[PDB]
């Protein structure tokens, strides 16, 4: 199914496509501010040295130079913020690759939706694509349940499982599955009088 | 141009008090907010005109060319009055006398009708309104649908145990690094 | 709206601003991305479950009292009493003063839908438990959810049922004390006031910045056009436009930094909601000081409140060990 899914919708690889798009736009708009006067006579360098006389030639080329320095400063600041964001995202992949891949992680909704089973890393241009395998229950039936069972005047709490009944007999079962067993001492422990 | 003060705005009656020597009125940003008419003494409150953002609710160029202009954060009666020759900065004033005018908390969506059903939010208008392109085709705006209501039961004795499972796979795309660069 | 802020309503400043190039386009693109991130923050923090469950008709949850949290039918909004205080204490002519191109767009999710989401989250976890976060929700009597939440501590189940009432009385007294203590301290929700005060003072400083001369003869553009002939005037208006440009860039950069901070906080809040609430966490000092039991989300202006429950040993006695 996965093979098909990524082949059908074109909006899947949006995350990795946004980073390269942002970088391309930033570079393009950086190399595009070289044709703006910044409140000067012209944006051509040798021209602005040539016509204007020496006393105010500087009163113009300092304007140009500080404008381009401001543009570089803006680009650099944007890159420092974006790199911080990426590093925040990069450390969420090292932890996922450490826990989901090299083990079974019990953090809820961390290694995929549902109970986690394993994972499979895959490479991708300027990124990584995980592939989580999960255990999701689906069809359910509702029974009658009781907190405990008193038989010899003493309570009997379930060791591991829950007490359920199908209307005629009481059973002890697992939690995330349906497997009835006859209630025995190996499944119950006592905790005092049943009153 | 009160006493040599070239400014544009709306002049209305003001109840603010003036000290006998005081003439002008000022705010935090050094903007004149009151004047006294030289010919006749009176209190006038200068207030700037109406302004606001404009967006475009358009589907893809492939699908069609029907749009829906949203006038944000303005009292909706103005753009009726804005229907005139050379009395509005945007040139496409002809659209003002367009389709069904609708009112939202964020502005007026001129060019889309409001349906009363609920669906998933495709394009978010703002403050609980979402638009979409639907089929005889048009752009319709409606209220968001958080989801289908589900009513889980409850009692002093009721347990619901699953009897079957489905192993599923998912995906999680993550950036790891950006493009190296130098200058 | 640069044109309106940086330049006056006068047409002359517009051409000179256009000469500086795409300074402004970059800015709007920057402060739109911020808005989209702001919407996605609440979208991911609150909307983990897409099925809107409804509160049970009756409130007999095994002796426990969920009145202050569950929705209040009286008020049309389903805001409950603890939410009602939080909304009142936050308390958020200056807005009218923002005629200078500054606006505050409304959130996509209105307070009603946020309240409904917080009601669904808080109404699934009192009747289903941790299941509705993994797959199909399953109902289970509420006293019982608790004994499958003590078992994670390391203490057997034979405590919650054996002393069912006392735990109920302690929980009710605790929730009452929480409401009273939240009402008391002036700075319980302070941090939340600090966020809105930071935003408000940032906007106020940005408004006041245009009164500054910035080395020019005056701070009013129309008067400097009128009194000064255009060739010399362009110098002074260049000073003003550069100063206000630098101020706007500083504001945008500070907003970017603060948005990064808020994004980190929102990611932490999402992790807490998906770990403390939809399951029992075993991370020390994450979901409350002590052995964690469960949690309750509550809405608040520009933030969330968690009512972390915990179980703390009390009276100790010492012995001899082999
Ligand atoms: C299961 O739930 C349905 C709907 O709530 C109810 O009609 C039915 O009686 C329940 N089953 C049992 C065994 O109680
Ligand atoms: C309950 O399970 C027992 C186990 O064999 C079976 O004999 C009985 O018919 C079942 N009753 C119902 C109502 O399913
Ligand atoms: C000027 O106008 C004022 C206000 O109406 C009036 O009292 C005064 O007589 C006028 N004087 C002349 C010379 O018009
Ligand atoms: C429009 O259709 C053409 C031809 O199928 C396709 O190449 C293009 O990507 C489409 N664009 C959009 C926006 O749907
Ligand atoms: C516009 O003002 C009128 C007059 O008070 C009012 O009735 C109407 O609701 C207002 N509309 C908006 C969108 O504010
Ligand atoms: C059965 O559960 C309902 C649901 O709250 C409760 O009102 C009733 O008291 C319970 N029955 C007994 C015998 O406790
Ligand atoms: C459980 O679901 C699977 C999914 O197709 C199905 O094949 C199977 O028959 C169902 N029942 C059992 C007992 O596995
Ligand atoms: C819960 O507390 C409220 C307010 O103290 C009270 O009116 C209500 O009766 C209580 N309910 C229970 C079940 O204790
Ligand atoms: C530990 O127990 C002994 C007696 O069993 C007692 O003398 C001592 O004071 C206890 N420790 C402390 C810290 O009280």
């Amino acid at each position: 199914k996965i093979q098909d899914s990524l082949s059908s919708t074109p909006s899947a690889l949006g995350k990795l496509q946004d980073v390269v798009n942002h970088n391309a736009q930033a570079l393009n708009t950086l190399v595009k501010q070289l044709s703006s006067k910044f409140g000067a006579i012209s944006s051509v360098l040798n021209d602005i040295f040539s016509r204007l006389d020496p006393p105010e030639a500087e009163v113009q080329i300092d304007r140009l130079i500080t404008g381009r320095l401001q543009s570089l400063q803006t680009y650099v600041t944007q890159q420092l913020i974006r790199a911080a964001e990426i590093r925040a995202s990069a450390n969420l992949a090292a932890t996922k690759m450490s826990e989901c891949v090299l083990g079974q992680s019990k953090r809820v909704d961390f290694c995929g939706k549902g109970y986690h089973l394993m994972s499979f890393p895959q490479s991708a241009p300027h990124g990584v694509v995980f592939l989580h395998v999960t255990y999701v229950p689906a069809q359910e039936k509702n029974f009658t349940t009781a907190p405990a069972i008193c038989h010899d005047g003493k309570a009997h709490f379930p060791r591991e499982g829950v007490f359920v009944s199908n209307g005629t007999h009481w059973f002890v079962t697992q939690r995330n599955f349906y497997e009835p067993q006859i209630i025995t001492t190996d499944n119950t422990f006592v905790s005092g009088n049943c009153d | 141009n009160f006493n040599g003060l070239k400014g544009t705005g709306v002049l209305t009656e003001s109840n603010k008090k003036f000290l006998p020597f005081q003439q002008f009125g000022r705010d935090i940003a050094d903007t004149t907010d009151a004047v006294r008419d030289p010919q006749t003494l009176e209190i006038l409150d200068i207030t700037p005109c109406s302004f606001g953002g404009v967006s475009v609710i358009t589907p893809g160029t492939n699908t069609s060319n029907q749009v829906a202009v949203l006038y944000q954060g303005v009292n909706c009666t103005e753009v009726p009055v804005a229907i005139h020759a050379d009395q509005l900065t945007p040139t496409w004033r002809v659209y003002s006398t367009g389709s069904n005018v609708f009112q939202t908390r964020a502005g007026c969506l001129i060019g889309a009708e409001y349906v009363n059903n609920s669906y998933e939010c495709d394009i978010p208008i703002g403050a609980g309104i979402c638009a979409s392109y639907q089929t005889s085709q048009s752009i319709i705006a409606y209220t968001m649908s958080l989801g289908a209501e589900n009513s889980v039961a409850y009692s002093n004795n009721s347990i619901a145990i699953p009897t079957n499972f489905t192993i599923s796979v998912t995906t999680e795309i993550l950036p790891v690094s950006m493009t190296k660069t130098s200058v | 709206d640069c044109t309106m802020y940086i330049c006056g309503d006068s047409t002359e400043c517009s051409n000179l601003l256009l000469q500086y190039g795409s300074f402004c386009t970059q800015l709007k693109r920057a402060l739109t991305g911020i808005a989209v991130e702001q919407d996605k923050n609440t979208q991911e923090v609150f909307a983990q479950v897409k099925q809107i469950y409804k509160t049970p008709p009756i409130k007999y949850f095994g002796g426990f009292n969920f009145s202050q949290i569950l929705p209040d039918p009286s008020k049309p909004s389903k805001r409950s009493p603890i939410e009602d205080l939080l909304f009142n204490k936050v308390t958020l002519l200056i807005c009218a003063q923002k005629f200078k191109g500054l606006t505050v767009l409304p959130p996509l999710l209105t307070d009603e839908m946020i309240a409904q989401y917080t009601s669904a989250l808080l109404a699934g976890t009192i009747t289903s438990g941790w299941t509705f976060g993994a797959g199909p929700a399953l109902q289970i009597p509420f006293p019982m959810q608790m004994a499958y939440r003590f078992n994670g501590i390391g203490v057997t189940q034979n405590v919650l049922y054996e002393n069912q009432k006392l735990i109920a009385n302690q929980f009710n007294s605790a929730i009452g004390k929480i409401q009273d203590s939240l009402s008391s301290t002036p700075s319980a929700l302070g941090k939340l006031q600090d966020v809105v005060n930071h935003n408000a003072q940032a906007l106020n400083t940005l408004v006041k910045q245009l009164s500054s001369k910035f080395g020019a003869i005056s701070s009013v553009l129309n008067d400097i056009f009128s009194r000064l002939d255009p060739p010399e005037a362009e110098v002074q208006i260049d000073r003003l436009i550069t100063g206000r440009l630098q101020s706007l860039q500083t504001y945008v950069t500070q907003q970017l930094i603060r948005a990064a901070e808020i994004r980190a906080s929102a990611n932490l809040a999402a992790t807490k909601m998906s770990e403390c609430v939809l399951g029992q966490s075993k991370r020390v000092d994450f979901c409350g000081k002590g052995y964690h039991l469960m949690s309750f989300p509550q809405s608040a202006p520009h933030g969330v409140v968690f009512l972390h429950v915990t179980y703390v040993p009390a009276q100790e006695k010492n012995f001899t060990t082999a």
